[PDB]
Formats: C-alpha cells, structure tokens, sequence
C-alpha cells in the first residue's frame, strides 16, 4: 500500500486517490 | 480633487495616521477575494 500510494503520489496492491491543492492569488494591500 | 484633498488634510500629524487609516479600511473594502457579492436572494456584483 505505501508503494501504491507512492506511485499514485508520482488485487492487493490497493490504489488510494488524491484530494485537491491551495492555490490562488490575492492583492489585499 | 487632489489638490483640494491635499488643502483639507493641511499639515497635522494626526491628520495624517487619520486619513492613513481610513484609507486603508477603505482599500480593504471594496476589493476582495471574491468576483460578485451575492449579499442577499438576488445578487448583484461587478466584477469589472
């Protein structure tokens, strides 16, 4: 499972997913 | 009117850190993360 995650990073084996990231902009001042 | 701005807000310090103030209370207002307020059921925001 670590590999697997690794992997998904990059049957017993497993796959997890991945959630979303904080990315966006700003001016204030 | 800058110039009369200017005349009005003289030469006080605390004049001033006063207007420094509301100034920047006022560029945090208008301006924001987000494109059209939806303050309410109907919405009305102008994102330009």
């Amino acid at each position: 499972g670590l590999r697997a995650w690794t992997q998904v990073l990059l049957k017993p084996g497993g796959e997890p997913k991945i959630k979303n990231v904080v990315h966006e902009l700003r001016i204030t001042n | 009117q800058a110039e009369n701005i200017y005349n009005r807000l003289g030469e006080d310090l605390n004049k001033w850190q006063a207007l420094l103030v509301q100034i920047r209370k006022a560029r945090g207002t208008f301006d924001n993360a987000e494109t059209k307020k939806e303050f309410g059921p109907v919405v009305i925001d102008y994102g330009k």
